[PDB]
């Protein structure tokens, strides 16, 4: 069963080591969600530190690839860091080249048309990860575009990757079957940011600490993380209403 | 004589239909307004074949990227193309542009130089032709013009080209990027030089010419049974 | 030295009234040298035809090379390249040389076979084209042409004075250059027939 | 079993065969020891025939005049590191002036076989080296293993029941360690080691290679009748 | 490392054989039947059509009969891509002769240097060899009128009639019964039909199922005339033969 | 980079069957429904929007691309293997035409491009062939309009009409019933927007369902005036209103 | 099954059998640490004394990177010295272009980026390595740890080997009993303390102790090896520790 | 072309004419010669005009790049990228550029790059062609710790004497003032300028 160890068609018409990647994917244990402002983009992740002897601020799986791009990755850190480091790289090549920044959604048809060659060529293995690309694009406003080790990518109005994203995924499904619109029709992203905590902690029936979450914030023309104590802030909010 | 300006909503360009071999015209009716993209237009000047290869190279690179990205093109993307392309070649490729349009961000003017030196201005001219129009635009060109006022001043530095340069002459051709508005192409906008008729017909008595042999030509595929 | 000139030659294209009229001389020398009085620069691919002036290895070399392209594309095609298609193709052949051209000034002449439209163009070296309504010049009497053809040249002349005008236009300009001369051809092309003519020019 | 059919593979308990069959040629080769004072640095060398028609294969190189070898295992492979140490040795001469530390030879062949350990295609090199030199900072010797392995001794023995002169040594570390300029005591400590890892053969004149290196001693390598002294 | 998974289509088998040339003959054997049939005055090329549909647009279709030049076409038995990338080979080869020469390519070079790209992917390289047999139809003023058939080996022999493709056992058979040599253009053209109309796999044998082509010498004062038949010439040719 | 696959991963099987082609023409059936119909004055391609998530906007996700102005294309099979082919069958369409002759390609040429681009991932090293059945609508001047599918293997075949994937064998019998040389393009809108209602399980509206022509000239499309000769692109993507404007008097 | 005879397959579960089995080659190595201070970071290493032949303080282990950077680790030795030269040549590359000497952050990434490459192709084996490593740079100071798959975190304290569960354990004790911080003196002592106790995991053969450090304070922020008088005096605490 | 870079206590100040000349033609009379390779990293350009703006696009790219990686970079970084492009290419570029820039631990820097492709750290750099008329006055004129308003008055002052007596320079004078405040553009017409 070679056609189980390279990137070639089993009889069925299916190819395993894409099919395996996406298992990997899974091997942190760690479920993310990205939801749409009005002005922002909101990705929350979780941030599991089993070992005290770890240093929690370098324990992270949200890159800032650009200004304006942020990218959350649910897989295991060594692809997630082959694949940051491409995507800042592609990046900043696009703005020097064509003299603009590399809108967000190009950039994931970029990293996606990548994953596809490691799905042809056979010396090339995919990626054990799922990108997930956040930005306030300067056309298109808020955006949330997230690419696959099959080479699939699609546009989001929130989406969910982990362990536990199909209840995740529900939670948000049932939401905007609810408000209707494409998005979280508030004015500021730190009211966009508690509402994403606080359908992460409905969906998983879990509670959160500052130090187990992880939150990425796009506005228009900067893309940042928050502190532990910026959390926090968001934390108190959530309880005391 | 190449030259463009802004105006109220939008950006404009000017060209002559003049070109030279020496000191003989080659051409009185080619068109230096070159296309890149629908609301993007490139004037060119320098090496004829240079100007025309560079703008068709870049317009055919800006299509496909248009195509990749799913998205109207940008003025400062044929800029950046046309200015690293030139760079490479370091003067060889002798060709001088002005670069205007409308995108998604607003409305650009720009100027390129052979050796890739790119400039920023509201009004500017390039080519044989540059400073006669140049002193038109120094005297009259204000900020808010009018579409009016921008095709008149437009017209007027071309003018100045065709009249006082050897180098340039007989039609001004004008290309109108509004913003939200479809770019009009407008060729032979002046047509200030038509030759006056000719006072004799040249036209031979037949047989005048001496001819040694006739036969007839087989242009078609397979005379056939 | 100077490629442009050392063998010699003239090529004029006009369109008239549904034809167009393509000549070129016969001469080829070794500068002061003539050498051959026999040598053409017209060249036809199906129904588009192509005069060349300029260094004669590269008037030999481009019909080699245009009858080379026109051939694989009619046989992928599966129809005769077009005066329109054809101008765009020396263009871009010639332009591809850029920083090592041909020495030629190319003419095409034709019909296009849809549309009936008569077509002219020129070229400098390296693949600039000049599509002209009334005529286009090429080689060492090219100013001589350019006089004649721009006094002697009035549109929608019919098959039978076009022919008396190109002849004229040509003859009159060789006889003033040293190196154009020594017999002249005439093609008269229409859109389902084409005539060629020997002119009787002073052989000096 | 099924992770050793090349270099490239590790082993389910994180094992090279490759290179534990390359470290098996060095086994089956002919005994070499190698020791050294604070003065002096030897190889002694039983070479090893293949008939009584045939010659001894020579198992000491020259590197440079202050460093060299004795290999066991593939001859051709000892060759190729030599040749390549022999490089190093005139680079750092040519370019800086300069004596090739006998530390810093060790460091470039061990980055020399590991190469052929990671990569596919390549094969490890089927041989051991004993290097000897007088180097800025006194006697050194050397013990290389193809795996990328090499370890600065007082004195060690590689090949064929090599395991006799090294339990020798390692009983006489106190005694050879101090033979402080006096070549032929030196010598005599490794000819009495090698002893250790004879068995039915004993040291004849065309069978015995020796070479030292020392304070005001280039390296050179007595054969023949040269080393009938020491028998 | 990557040698796992490496066939080696280019060995040979215990018995000396190609393994990668013979089941590609095996694969061509499947293919819709091609035949040549050379004639003193010309040379016929037949080909039946593999894929019938009532929805494929017949007139605009080429699977089977393609032009090299204006004097050599060739009639194709198997992977119609691997096909094409041949042609397009044997396109450029032709015109390389005719821009140094200045002379029309004989169809016996043509033919051996496609046969010598074949006999390449057999001995070198480790790609699979292209799953194509050609037959070639061609004129040229040495030898006059020319059959040649190559196939995955890159071997190449000449024929006065020949089939490839499936059926080719029983076509031959029946070519070497009725075939002879002071034959005309007319006789190897109802030869072809009725050969294709009795191997073939299907109930009847229709003009929406075929391709058809002749060289003839027969162009108005002594020049050479390819004819690749239309849909409706078939269907004609089919009626005046008698199999419809 | 070491890729030492310089060997085909695509070999004759004793039995004469490249195994590899058969395993993507598998991956091609179990793709979603797509077919195409080719007018007199018209072709039309038309597939369904399966959307992999309702929080998906299916709008970012085209499975109907523009070529070149007057050619377009849709498929059956995997996704990414058709986007890298749209982006190869562009470009082609400029390099090895457009920057030659100064026209594009007409639809057989371009169509000929990406046979070749996918027969050649069928015998390089290192590759498996394209898990794609692709069908190219498109018009030129001389040819006119033109239908051609192009299969894993390289090869391309004309159609009046025809479909690919899920219920190509159900659809292609709908069709073969339903067409006639005398269909205007609305009449083939028409027979296309049943044809798929055939293969289509769940909604089946404008937001579901992705259909695009190859009609007259559309200079209102353009962007730009004062060119008489460039009258504008010939492919147009239906909107999600006009195809439910049509899906009434269905 | 065969999913484990090739390196960049992906097992059905997700897995790199390769690389999981490149992993008993690091846990069969001798113990390596590193400790984070104040103002610096503290490698110390366990050297197993196979022979007597062996001549004492001339094997040396800890590798130096640039200036400030030190590098320890566990498994196959020769992969450990090949992964240096790369991160040599990524620092000397980085101080070209942009004239400052490589931050931590910048040069963990370029050791793990070349780490992660050698999981991705078949060609190649994976590293034999656990690399511990950091360094004072203009944030301070750093220490990470570099496992065969390519991963790699910033550590309170860090440790791989044979004795790593002993010095995990004792790595714990430290982080929980002194909050504030380590002085970098105190951080050598404890080094010394932690390799005798993960000593016990080894303990048929003799072994000696190697230390090195970067601190802000007592190095000026360079990389340098503990000799002479500090290193008996982090020795006999050990000594007096186990006892 | 009259450029310059002027540390004081609270930041750095570029100040540049506007004119740009073919020959004794100016091809543009209001050329921007103040360039950002970074938020808080400009950098003044004179020599070839293609030459220096394909330079400092390559090092904009490059910082942008270092920025996504390793965070904001020094001006040192920035001042040794332009050095490495202009020292390795020397032999096909006519480039002379000054780099400044605000870190707050740094606080203002100012480096030249001259057509050598050496670096030198100066608390205030002065090139282009209208600055051999103005070394005098600028060696006299210059203190170490100036205030806003007085670095202000010192750049307009200086690059007043550079356009007068300098055919190559003239038009307006640019300043961009660099501080932790953040970036502050500046312009001052002939009107004002030339009077003084
Ligand atoms: C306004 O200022 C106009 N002034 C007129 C003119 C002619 O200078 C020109 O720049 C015009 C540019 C246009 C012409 C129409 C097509 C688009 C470009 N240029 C020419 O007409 C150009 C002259 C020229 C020759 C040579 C050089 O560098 C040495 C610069 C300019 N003519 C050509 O290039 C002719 C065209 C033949 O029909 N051919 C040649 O010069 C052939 N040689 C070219 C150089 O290399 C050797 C071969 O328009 C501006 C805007
Ligand atoms: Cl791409
Ligand atoms: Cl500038
Ligand atoms: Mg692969
Ligand atoms: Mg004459
Ligand atoms: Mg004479
Ligand atoms: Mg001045």
């Amino acid at each position: 069963g070679y056609d189980r160890h390279i990137t070639i068609f089993s009889p069925e018409g299916r190819l395993y080591q894409v099919e395996y990647a996406f298992k990997a994917t899974n091997q942190t244990n760690i479920n993310s969600l990205a939801v749409r402002g009005k002005d922002c983009t909101v990705v929350i992740s979780q941030k599991k530190v089993p070992d005290k002897l770890l240093d929690p601020t370098t324990v992270s799986y949200i890159f800032c690839i650009s200004r304006t791009i942020g990218m959350v990755v649910n897989g295991p850190i060594p692809d997630a860091r082959n694949a940051a480091l491409r995507a800042k790289a592609e990046a900043a090549e696009f703005r020097y080249k064509y003299g603009y920044d590399m809108p967000c959604d190009v950039l994931a048809k970029r990293m996606a048309n990548l994953s596809q060659i490691y799905t042809q060529r056979a010396y090339m293995r995919p990626l054990g990860v799922i990108l997930t690309f956040v930005s306030v694009d300067e056309e298109l406003g808020p955006s949330i575009y997230k690419t696959d080790p099959a080479g699939y990518y699609v546009g989001y109005k929130a989406t969910a990757t982990g362990p536990k994203q199909q209840e995740i995924t529900t939670n948000l499904e049932n939401h905007f079957k609810k408000s209707k619109i494409d998005h979280i029709n508030e004015e500021s992203w730190e009211k966009v940011v508690e509402f994403a905590i606080t359908h992460m902690i409905d969906a998983l029936g879990t509670e959160f600490s500052k130090n187990d979450l992880e939150v990425g914030v796009a506005t228009k023309d900067k893309f940042f993380t928050l502190s532990a104590e910026n959390i926090e802030e968001r934390l108190v909010a959530i309880a005391e209403q | 004589t190449i030259a463009g300006l802004v105006f109220q909503d939008g950006v404009i360009l000017g060209a002559d239909t003049r070109a030279t071999n020496d000191s003989v015209v080659a051409d009185k009716s080619c068109e230096k307004i070159h296309f890149i993209a629908p609301k993007i237009y490139c004037c060119g000047a320098g090496v004829a074949a240079d100007a025309e290869a560079v703008t068709q190279l870049i317009g055919s690179n800006i299509e496909l990227h248009s195509l990749y990205t799913s998205r109207e093109p940008r003025v400062v993307s044929a800029l950046q193309m046309l200015k690293q392309h030139l760079f490479k070649y370091q003067g060889h490729i002798g060709a001088y542009l002005i670069v205007a349009g409308v995108d998604p961000t607003g409305s650009h003017l720009f100027s390129i130089h052979a050796h890739g030196s790119t400039d920023v201005g509201y009004y500017l001219s390039l080519g044989s032709g540059s400073l006669a129009a140049m002193a038109v635009l120094e005297s009259h060109w204000k900020q808010d013009l009018t579409k009016e006022e921008a095709i008149k001043l437009a017209s007027d530095a071309i003018q100045a080209g065709i009249w006082n340069d050897l180098g340039s002459g007989s039609n001004v051709d004008v290309c109108v990027m509004e913003i939200g508005k479809d770019a009009e192409y407008l060729r032979n906008y002046l047509t200030p030089n038509v030759r006056e008729e000719k006072q004799k017909s040249y036209k031979f008595p037949r047989g005048t010419t001496a001819v040694l042999k006739e036969s007839i030509v087989n242009i078609c595929d397979i005379q056939e049974e | 030295s100077d490629p442009s000139s050392i063998n010699g030659g003239i090529v004029v294209a006009m369109t008239g009234k549904d034809c167009v009229a393509i000549a070129c001389d016969l001469r080829l020398g070794s500068q002061s040298l003539g050498v051959s009085n026999k040598f053409e620069k017209i060249f036809h691919y199906g129904h588009v035809f192509l005069g060349i002036t300029g260094l004669a290895t590269d008037v030999t070399t481009l019909n080699e090379m245009f009858r080379y392209k026109t051939n694989l594309y009619k046989l992928k095609e599966e129809r005769a390249i077009e005066p329109e298609t054809f101008t765009q193709l020396v263009s871009s052949s010639l332009y591809e040389r850029r920083f090592g051209p041909y020495f030629v000034g190319p003419v095409v002449a034709g019909i296009n076979s849809k549309s009936g439209k008569p077509f002219i163009a020129g070229f400098d070296l390296i693949g600039c084209i000049d599509e002209a309504k009334d005529f286009i010049v090429s080689g060492t009497a090219s100013d001589q042409l350019f006089g004649m053809c721009e006094s002697l040249y009035e549109p929608n002349l019919e098959p039978e004075d076009l022919f008396e005008t190109i002849s004229q236009a040509l003859l009159n300009a060789a006889d003033r250059d040293a190196l154009s001369g020594w017999g002249a051809v005439v093609y008269i092309i229409k859109k389902d027939e084409v005539v060629k003519r020997y002119l009787k020019m002073r052989q000096d | 079993n099924n992770y050793d059919g090349d270099t490239v593979t590790f082993s389910p308990t994180g094992r090279l065969f490759q290179v534990e069959y390359a470290l098996e040629a060095i086994k089956q080769g002919s005994v070499t020891v190698g020791l050294r004072s604070n003065t002096h640095a030897v190889l002694v060398a039983l070479k090893r025939n293949a008939d009584e028609l045939s010659s001894y294969q020579k198992k000491i190189i020259k590197c440079d005049e202050h460093m060299g070898l004795s290999l066991a295992g593939l001859a051709p492979d000892a060759r190729v590191l030599s040749n390549y140490l022999r490089q190093q040795c005139n680079y750092s001469s040519l370019v800086f002036n300069r004596k090739l530390a006998v530390e810093r030879a060790g460091h470039l062949l061990c980055d020399k076989a590991q190469k052929n350990t990671q990569s596919y295609g390549g094969r490890p090199y089927g041989v051991g080296l004993l290097i000897i030199g007088y180097d800025k900072s006194g006697a050194h010797l050397l013990e290389f293993q193809p795996s990328g392995n090499v370890t600065e001794l007082y004195g060690t023995a590689i090949g064929a029941r090599s395991q006799g002169a090294k339990t020798y040594l390692e009983r006489t570390l106190d005694t050879f360690i101090k033979i402080d300029g006096n070549p032929d005591e030196l010598i005599k400590a490794g000819v009495e080691a090698i002893s250790q890892s004879l068995r039915d053969e004993s040291l004849t004149v065309d069978n015995l290679s020796i070479a030292i290196v020392g304070k005001d001693t280039p390296f050179t390598i007595y054969d023949g009748e040269a080393v009938a002294k020491y028998i | 490392g990557s040698r796992r998974y490496d066939s080696r289509t280019t060995i040979f088998s215990p018995e000396g054989r190609l393994y990668q040339v013979e089941y590609a003959l095996e694969s061509i054997s499947h293919a819709g039947t091609a035949i040549g049939i050379m004639a003193s005055d010309g040379i016929v090329l037949a080909a039946e059509r593999k894929v019938t549909s009532t929805l494929l647009e017949q007139d605009t279709s080429t699977e089977k009969l393609y032009k090299l030049n204006d004097k050599i076409a060739v009639a194709v038995a198997g992977l119609t891509a691997d096909a094409e990338i041949l042609i397009n080979t044997a396109r450029i080869h032709a015109q390389n002769y005719l821009k140094t020469y200045n002379e029309d390519i004989p169809v016996e070079i043509l033919v051996r240097r496609l046969s010598d790209i074949k006999q390449g992917y057999t001995q070198h390289g480790g790609l699979r060899p292209f799953g194509v047999s050609f037959i070639y139809a061609g004129y040229d003023d040495r030898y006059g009128y020319q059959l040649y058939t190559s196939n995955p080996s890159g071997n190449y022999t000449g024929w006065k009639a020949i089939s490839v493709g499936a059926n080719t056992s029983a076509a031959q058979t029946l070519l070497q019964m009725d075939y002879k040599d002071d034959m005309k253009v007319d006789d190897a053209i109802e030869l072809a039909l009725k050969t294709l109309s009795k191997t073939t796999d299907s109930s009847a044998l229709t003009y929406d199922r075929l391709e058809f082509a002749t060289i003839r010498k027969g162009a108005n004062d002594g020049e050479v005339y390819q004819k690749i038949f239309k849909p409706q010439e078939i269907k004609d040719i089919l009626v005046k033969t008698g199999i419809t | 980079m070491t890729d030492r696959y310089s060997f085909s991963l695509t070999t004759f099987s004793p039995s004469g069957k490249l195994g590899q082609i058969d395993y993507a023409l598998t991956a091609v059936k179990q793709g979603v429904t797509s077919l195409g119909i080719k007018a007199t004055n018209g072709v039309v391609i038309a597939t369904e929007k399966k959307s992999s998530s309702p929080l998906a906007m299916s709008e970012t996700l085209s499975k109907v691309s523009l070529l070149t102005p007057d050619i377009g294309a849709v498929y059956s099979g995997m996704g990414p293997d058709y986007r890298v082919l749209v982006d190869k069958s562009r470009k082609v369409a400029h390099t090895s035409y457009k920057r030659i002759y100064g026209e594009y390609p007409p639809t057989k040429l371009l169509v000929s491009e990406v046979a070749k681009i996918m027969q050649e991932a069928t015998q390089s090293g290192g590759v498996r062939p394209f898990g794609v059945s692709l069908l190219i609508a498109g018009h030129d001047e001389f040819n006119g309009f033109s239908l051609y599918q192009v299969d894993p293997s390289g090869s391309y075949f004309p159609w009046k009409a025809t479909a690919i994937g899920k219920g190509s064998v159900a659809a292609k019998t709908f069709l073969e019933k339903r067409w006639n040389d005398e269909l205007e393009l609305e009449d083939a809108i028409h027979i296309a927007l049943l044809t798929l209602k055939e293969s289509v399980e769940g909604e089946f509206n404008g937001d579901t369902i992705e259909l695009a022509i190859i009609g007259d000239e559309n200079p209102d499309l353009l962007g730009y005036t004062g060119i008489p000769t460039d009258k504008g692109p010939r492919f147009r993507k239906l909107t999600s209103q006009e195809i439910n404007d049509r899906l009434e008097a269905l | 099954t065969g999913y484990d005879l090739s390196n960049s397959v992906f097992s059905p579960d997700g897995r790199n059998f390769q690389v999981e089995y490149a992993v008993k080659a690091v846990e069969n190595g001798t113990t390596s640490i590193g400790i984070k201070c104040n103002d610096g970071v503290v490698f110390a290493v366990e050297k197993l004394i196979t022979s007597k032949l062996l001549v004492p303080q001339k094997n040396v282990k800890i590798q130096v990177v640039d200036r400030h950077i030190g590098c320890v680790y566990s498994g196959l030795i020769p992969d450990g010295r090949h992964l240096v030269n790369r991160g040599r040549e990524e620092a000397a590359s980085f101080k070209k272009l942009y004239k400052t000497p490589i931050p931590i952050p910048a040069f963990a990434d370029r050791l793990g980026q070349y780490v992660q490459a050698h999981t991705l192709y078949n060609s190649v084996r994976p590293f034999g390595v656990s690399t511990i490593f950091g360094g004072v740079d203009k944030n301070g100071a750093h220490l990470y740890m570099l496992e065969p798959s390519g991963s790699y975190w910033g550590y309170k304290g860090a440790a791989t080997g044979k004795g790593r569960q002993s010095a995990k354990a004792e790595l714990e004790k430290l982080v929980d009993h002194h909050p504030e911080g380590l002085s970098a003196r105190e951080a050598v002592k404890q080094a010394a303390k932690i390799i005798y106790l993960a000593h016990e995991d080894n303990k048929e053969k003799d072994f000696e102790l190697e230390i090195s450090w970067c601190s802000l304070s007592e190095t000026n922020g360079l990389h340098k090896f503990v000799k002479g008088d500090l290193l008996q005096e982090a020795i006999d605490f050990a000594q007096k520790e186990i006892n | 072309t009259s450029i310059m870079a002027v540390t004081f206590k609270d930041g750095v100040i570029l100040g540049a004419d506007s004119r740009t000349t073919t020959g004794a033609y100016i091809a543009n009379r209001v050329t921007d010669k103040l360039t950002r390779v970074h938020d808080k990293i400009w950098c003044c350009r004179s020599g070839s005009a293609a030459d220096t703006q394909a330079i400092a696009d390559i090092v904009q790219y490059h910082l942008e790049l270092y920025t996504s990686q390793y965070g904001t970079p020094s001006t040192e970084t920035a001042a040794s990228v332009f050095k490495e492009l202009c020292y390795e290419n020397k032999d096909n570029l006519t480039a002379g550029i000054i780099v400044a820039g605000y870190d707050d631990k740094n606080k203002g820097e100012v480096y030249t790059i001259p057509l050598g492709g050496s670096v030198h750290k100066l608390p205030y750099a002065i090139a282009g062609s209208g600055s051999t008329f103005i070394y005098g006055y600028c060696d006299k004129n210059f203190r170490e710790n100036m205030s806003k308003e007085e670095t202000v008055d010192f750049i307009k002052h200086s690059l007043s004497q550079a356009i007068k007596w300098d055919g190559s320079s003239g038009g307006v004078i640019r300043m961009v003032v660099l501080t932790a405040a953040g970036v502050e553009r500046l312009i001052f017409y002939p009107d004002e300028y030339e009077q003084l």
